[PDB]
């Protein structure tokens, strides 16, 4: 909720773009007091980030809070194993299923390398000309 | 140069080396840093340390054994 | 690919069954050079094994017969 | 349960392995050196003809020994330092001659030069050569 | 009707006298009154006590059963 | 496609429906067939719902994380199960730190159970007989 009584959803709130038009939710006294909500981090710009977004290499906050290289490089950051995908060059790690999507995931089309090799599922895929594998509901659905 | 998993460039002289080199002690796991050692598996005998010796080397006086351990 | 005795003893196999269709073949030193129909190919390997393989040229029409001059 | 002591290489006789023999929990077997085979007998031991049966040991002609072989080469050839491989000695080096539909082809031995000899020809299925006199035939099929 | 096996209700023939929810406590032994979603808990010596607090543009009803929007 | 919650008998009679407020992206639900309640999970609102049978009396009874660190957190609750004999509801979580969670029909003791080797639990369920959880993950395919 903002000054003037509309409310706004949470996560544009301190977003640095004034919603409530009485610029309540860019207010500095308030985005700095506030605490984000459980799950999310808080920069120290006063913007909220779900905390899977720390170490995401890409900046969130604007002010690269959200990118500590100390603590990022270490071992407290490891990918979740046999669940992630690794980056050959960054440090992010990206959801497994993220690979050979057409799609730029680890932000040096590692995810998107070699995509010939990957093996589709022996029941359930449908393998495309470019060797992506879709599910097989998806075929014919037009 | 190895690549750490937060993206280190190190030197394969460091992989395993017992140290952290990367920051995030990816170089140093035991997927690299386990080295089985001799099971000697099939149709022999076995002492000490992984010594294969054939079956007629079992306690036959000879100190073949590393420090006789038969 | 066999080769064996000029009496027809001793066979023994360079490549087993790894061929598509081999028309001509002829060596030279250690190297045996062959003509391919269904790939329409000439390519080479070592003579007694088969390692080494490797495509020479990609004929368009069927490469029949090949000969080593020396 | 029948000599479990192992020990039953350890006479003349008995056993009679003729070079050397390893005892199990009960018995005697047969063994032989490098490049000698344990005859049906399971005594004994034979030179194998390791020229015969296995040319692949030799880049080139092979010359039987009892109990080894050793590699020659046949003449214009050099042997390797490393004691099998044979290396042609004339400064000539060769070349393939192949021939295709329409064409018969001059291929170096390693895939770098690839020329033309003859063009236009009918159907090219058969091919050779005369060293004496420097010609060439060929079947136009 | 094994897929919903047969147990004895705690809240059984008189919702615990709670006015409200009567929920069943974790453990699955005793119930616990509650509250809806737009009502405040107030705790007595011996008796929960809901009541109404819904806002402004809601609209509460006579016998105090629930708050509905005004529209 | 309609954002409301039915009953009817199962002699195809009577048909009614019974939730149509304030229901965002109903993901899942179960009849707690002992104290007569309806409990039912939202996406959108990342809550855990409960109502008596008929509709009447909704409240809310479990909301922003599990655990005392926050690491596991409402994000796309699915699947829910009732094991009223022990007065307990499990629901899956397929969101980033996907889990499965488990909280007292009352909203106390709130608490993760499976937290490892977990991407996309769509299915939950008990076998009432052994007190046996099952779950199916459609990431990891067990
Ligand atoms: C393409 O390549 C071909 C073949 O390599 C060349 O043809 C050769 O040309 C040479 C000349 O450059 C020819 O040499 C001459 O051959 C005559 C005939 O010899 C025949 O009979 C003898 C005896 O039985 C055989 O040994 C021989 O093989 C032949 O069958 C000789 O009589 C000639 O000798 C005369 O001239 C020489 C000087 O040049 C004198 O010393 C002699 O006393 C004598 O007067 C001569 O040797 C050779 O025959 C051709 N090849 C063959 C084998 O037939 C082409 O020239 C070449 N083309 C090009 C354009 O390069
Ligand atoms: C397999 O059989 C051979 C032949 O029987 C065994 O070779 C034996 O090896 C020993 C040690 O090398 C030989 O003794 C040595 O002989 C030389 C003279 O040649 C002498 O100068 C040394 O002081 C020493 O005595 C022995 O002569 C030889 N056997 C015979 C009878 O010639 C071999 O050991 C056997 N291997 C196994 C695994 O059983
Ligand atoms: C789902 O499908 C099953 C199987 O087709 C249905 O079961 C059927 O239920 C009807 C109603 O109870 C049964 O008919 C009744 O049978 C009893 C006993 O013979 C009789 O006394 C009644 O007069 C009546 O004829 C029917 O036999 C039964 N069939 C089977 C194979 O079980 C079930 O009703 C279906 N459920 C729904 C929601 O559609
Ligand atoms: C919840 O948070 C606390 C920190 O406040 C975690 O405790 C730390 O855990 C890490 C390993 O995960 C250790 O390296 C630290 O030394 C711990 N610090 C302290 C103060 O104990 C705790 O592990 C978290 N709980 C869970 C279940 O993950
Ligand atoms: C609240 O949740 C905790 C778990 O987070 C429950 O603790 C477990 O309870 C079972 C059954 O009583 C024990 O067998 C386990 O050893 C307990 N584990 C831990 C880590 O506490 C606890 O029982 C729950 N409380 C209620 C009210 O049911
Ligand atoms: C990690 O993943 C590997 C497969 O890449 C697996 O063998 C291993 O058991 C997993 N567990 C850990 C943390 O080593
Ligand atoms: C032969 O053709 C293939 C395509 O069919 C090509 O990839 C290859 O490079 C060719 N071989 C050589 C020697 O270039
Ligand atoms: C932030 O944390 C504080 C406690 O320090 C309060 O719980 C506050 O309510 C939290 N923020 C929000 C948005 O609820
Ligand atoms: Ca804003
Ligand atoms: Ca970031
Ligand atoms: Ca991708
Ligand atoms: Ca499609
Ligand atoms: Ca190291
Ligand atoms: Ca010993
Ligand atoms: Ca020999
Ligand atoms: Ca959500
Ligand atoms: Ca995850
Ligand atoms: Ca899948």
């Amino acid at each position: 909720q903002c000054a003037n009584k509309r409310c706004i959803p949470q996560s544009w709130q301190c977003d640095s773009v004034n919603d409530c038009l009485d610029n309540s939710d860019e207010d500095t006294s308030h985005c700095a007091s506030r605490t984000c909500r459980p799950g999310q981090f808080k920069c120290n710009n006063g913007r909220c980030i779900p905390q899977s977004w720390k170490c995401d290499v890409d900046n969130d906050c604007g002010d690269y809070s959200d990118e500590p290289i100390d603590e990022c490089t270490t071992a407290a950051y490891n990918c979740d194993n046999h669940t992630e995908f690794s980056c050959k060059t960054n440090y992010r790690c990206i959801p497994q299923w993220a690979v050979c999507n057409g799609f730029d995931d680890c932000r040096d089309n590692s995810d998107e390398q070699g995509c010939e090799s990957v093996p589709c599922h022996p029941s359930g895929d449908f393998r495309c000309a470019n060797h992506h594998c879709i599910p097989l509901r998806w075929k014919c659905d037009g | 140069q190895f690549t750490c998993q937060n993206g280190r460039c190190i030197p394969r002289f460091f992989v395993c080396d017992e140290d952290n080199d990367c920051g995030d002690g990816s170089d140093e796991q035991e997927h690299l840093c386990h080295t089985p050692e001799p099971t000697c598996p099939l149709h022999q005998f076995r002492c000490d340390n992984g010594h294969c010796i054939e079956m007629g080397r079992v306690c036959n006086h000879v100190d073949d054994c590393s420090d006789n351990s038969d | 690919i066999e080769f064996s005795d000029l009496e027809g003893h001793h066979r023994h196999t360079v490549y087993d069954g790894s061929l598509p269709h081999p028309f001509a073949l002829t060596i030279f030193e250690d190297t045996v050079f062959w003509t391919d129909w269904n790939t329409r190919t000439v390519e080479k390997g070592n003579k007694y094994d088969g390692s080494g393989r490797v495509v020479l040229v990609n004929t368009t029409h069927k490469p029949f017969d090949i000969h080593v001059y020396h | 349960e029948k000599g479990c002591g192992i020990n039953e290489c350890l006479d003349s006789s008995i056993s009679r392995c003729d070079h050397n023999c390893t005892d199990t929990i009960t018995s005697f077997y047969c063994s032989c050196l490098p490049g000698y085979k344990l005859m049906s007998d399971k005594r004994s031991c034979v030179d194998i003809d390791e020229c015969k049966e296995s040319p692949q040991l030799c880049s080139q002609k092979c010359e039987n020994v009892v109990g080894s072989y050793i590699c020659k080469c046949a003449p214009g050839y050099i042997r390797e330092p490393d004691g099998k491989s044979c290396r042609q000695n004339s400064n000539i080096e060769p070349y393939l001659i192949f021939s295709n539909r329409y064409y018969i082809r001059n291929l170096t031995t390693d895939g770098s030069s690839y020329s033309l000899i003859l063009q236009g020809l009918g159907n090219v299925v058969a091919l050779d050569f005369d060293r004496v006199e420097k010609r060439l035939y060929w079947i136009d099929a | 009707p094994y897929r919903q096996p047969i147990m004895s209700n705690p809240c059984g023939t008189n919702n615990g006298g709670c006015s409200h929810l009567c929920l069943i406590k974790a453990g699955g032994r005793g119930f616990t009154c509650a509250c809806p979603d737009d009502f405040q808990t107030v705790q007595l010596r011996d008796r929960t006590l809901c009541m109404p607090m819904c806002s402004s543009t809601q609209f509460l009803c006579g016998n105090n059963e629930k708050c509905i929007p005004i529209w | 496609e309609k954002q409301i919650i039915e009953r009817m008998f199962l002699n195809k009679t009577n048909r009614e429906t019974i939730i149509n407020h304030r229901l965002r992206r109903a993901e899942s639900l179960a009849v707690d067939w002992v104290s007569r309640k309806l409990y039912w999970l939202d996406a959108i609102l990342d809550c855990l719902f409960v109502s008596d049978l008929e509709g009447r009396h909704r409240k809310m009874i479990a909301q922003h994380c599990v655990d005392a660190n926050n690491t596991f957190c409402f994000e796309h609750p699915r699947g829910i199960v009732l094991h009223p004999q022990r007065g307990h509801v499990y629901w899956a979580d397929w969101g980033v730190h996907a889990y499965i969670g488990r909280i007292g029909m009352d909203g106390t003791n709130k608490s993760v159970i499976i937290s490892t080797k977990i991407e996309w639990p769509n299915a939950i369920t008990i076998d009432y007989t052994n007190d046996l959880l099952y779950w199916a993950d459609a990431h990891l395919g067990y």
